[PDB]
């Protein structure tokens, strides 16, 4: 039940400061180590800091110079501030507990993906995907959403807020000529019930802070 | 550099007095975060922790199976002697007579 | 200081079968290693620790192994949402860093299976701006490679779609497609019959699906 949840910008400019907060809940930050991680296409995981409320920290000789940690106990949260953004470190940042007694980490934060860019955020356009004669074969039909221009990555998908999984498809994401991601996410259903089933498909694009939920009816 | 020992300890032997007023602590420890530094209090009778009274300087496990001994001056009176940290905390009751 | 090289970049096996990841340290440091399981788009999740321990949620069928210089991570019975990569890790005494490997990708191998395909007009709400998409699915096939064509009007296409492929779903092991062609308003209302024609190892004929509204 020890979770962990972070929370950033999504983009940062280059040269600039990246600041994330970690907030736990199931357990208390004030003891225990806790540390923060990030994971790059390129150079896959690397262990950035820790510490132990009230004791000491450690951090990775490679980012000792441009890494600080502090804690804020009474909110259970700690924070991650990193100077001099460079384009390589766009990332997926994640915070984490080191396991009690191990050389492990036991528990993760589901990740903040950082781009270091000078664009700008741009929310996406969302649109149905209707499930019409050309989306049935036999009785099986086929719906969903378009995600069509946003920036940075990611958006997320979910289907009537998580209680529809099974037969979701959402693809990654492409990056268009114009600079701008798109993305659609689909699912399979049966072609009896368009009628009388809900399918609502809510996207998240946590960097413009965009909610969009959108009904997807035939035609 | 160390890291504070995270894992949990258990008394190997019977903890022993001193012609000095002190306390003879050996444990051994159980986690596989070593080599690690020992967390070590003296937890008066209120469950709050006591300034100092620990005579060895920076105990450390070096080896899981290698027992450490740590020697400490406990209060008079009733007091705890607290080996780890947090929730995998070895509580040990003492009292040292004649005050 | 230490430095993890796993072996091999990527595996791919038959379900029930067994694997063998392998992970070899530069120098020896302490005998109690880690595993990670990751799968696509989760953040990694502790399998095996102190090299043979298996975390909480880890099935039987995952076993670690290992001396001094290399360790092993096993898994017995190989099965469709195992699909992940896994990294191994241990921690550096001094100086005082821990420390991944690169991972070794597992994939699953299953039987043929054809694209069932789908095709979207598009959206009413997307016409009033100035661009329309319109969306071709090539959906549960296996294995990845895949031909889809556009014709417009039996015109063969070029320049305007874009393709995405999903990962190896971990239920059944196929791949999703998507293939989107963005035309202009101007340019899709030009035309009435919109195709997309599809070629798969598992097809031996060539499949197309069309709308002729709009």
């Amino acid at each position: 039940q020890v979770q962990l949840q972070e929370s950033g910008p999504g983009l940062v400019k280059p040269s600039e400061t990246l600041s994330l907060t970690c907030t736990v809940s199931g357990g208390s930050i004030d003891t225990y180590y806790w540390s923060w991680i990030r994971q790059t296409p390129g150079k896959g995981l690397e262990w950035i800091g820790c510490f132990y409320y009230s004791v000491d920290n450690h951090f990775n000789p490679s980012l000792e110079s441009r890494v600080t940690i502090s804690v804020d106990t009474s909110k259970n949260q700690f924070s991650l501030k990193m100077t001099s953004m460079t384009a390589s470190d766009t990332a997926v940042y994640y915070c984490a507990r080191n396991q009690p007694g191990g050389r492990a980490f036991d528990y993760w934060g589901p990740g903040t993906l950082v781009t270091v860019s000078s664009a700008s955020t741009k929310g996406p356009s969302v649109f149905p995907l209707a499930p019409s004669s050309k989306s049935t074969s036999g009785g099986t039909a086929a719906l969903g959403c378009l995600v069509k221009d946003y920036f940075p990555e990611p958006v997320t998908v979910s289907w009537n807020s998580g209680a529809l999984t099974s037969g979701v498809h959402t693809f990654p994401a492409v990056l268009q000529s114009s600079g701008l991601y798109s993305l659609s996410s689909v699912v399979t259903v049966p072609s009896s019930s368009l009628g009388t089933q809900t399918y609502i498909c809510n996207v998240n694009h946590k960097p413009s802070n965009t909610k969009v939920d959108k009904r997807v009816e035939p035609k | 550099s160390y890291v504070m020992c995270t894992g949990s300890f258990k008394l190997e032997k019977e903890v022993a007095e001193t012609q000095h007023g002190t306390v003879l602590v050996q444990v051994k420890y159980e986690g596989t975060d070593a080599p690690c530094k020992i967390p070590f209090s003296s937890q008066d009778e209120k469950g709050v922790t006591q300034n100092g009274r620990l005579i060895t300087a920076n105990p450390i496990v070096t080896d899981k199976e290698k027992p450490v001994n740590i020697e400490a001056e406990p209060p008079f009176g009733e007091s705890y002697i607290v080996v780890g940290a947090g929730e995998k905390a070895l509580k040990l009751s003492w009292f040292k007579k004649g005050s | 200081e230490i430095v993890l090289t796993q072996s091999p970049a990527t595996l791919s096996l038959s379900p029930g079968q067994r694997a063998t990841l392998s992970c070899r340290a530069s120098q020896s440091v302490s005998n109690y290693f880690a595993w990670y399981q990751q799968k696509p788009g989760q953040a990694p999740r502790l399998l095996i620790y102190d090299t043979s321990k298996r975390a909480t949620g880890t099935p039987a069928r995952f076993s670690g192994s290992g001396s001094g210089t290399d360790f092993t991570l096993t898994i017995s019975s190989l099965e469709p949402e195992d699909f992940a990569v896994y990294y191994c890790q241990e921690r550096n005494n001094w100086p005082l860093t821990w420390t991944f490997g690169l991972g070794t990708k597992v994939e699953i191998k299953r039987t043929v299976a054809a694209p069932s395909v789908f095709i979207f007009p598009p959206s009413d709400e997307q016409l009033k701006s100035g661009t329309a998409s319109v969306v071709c699915l090539l959906n549960n096939f296996y294995p990845r490679e895949a031909k889809v064509q556009w014709k417009v009007d039996n015109a063969l296409q070029s320049g305007n779609s874009q393709e995405s492929v999903t990962e190896q779903d971990s239920k059944d092991s196929t791949y999703s497609l998507s293939s989107t062609l963005t035309l202009s308003k101007a340019d899709y209302e030009k035309h009435k019959v919109y195709a997309c024609e599809v070629t798969h190892q598992g097809l031996s004929s060539p499949v197309t699906k069309s709308f002729n509204r709009g």
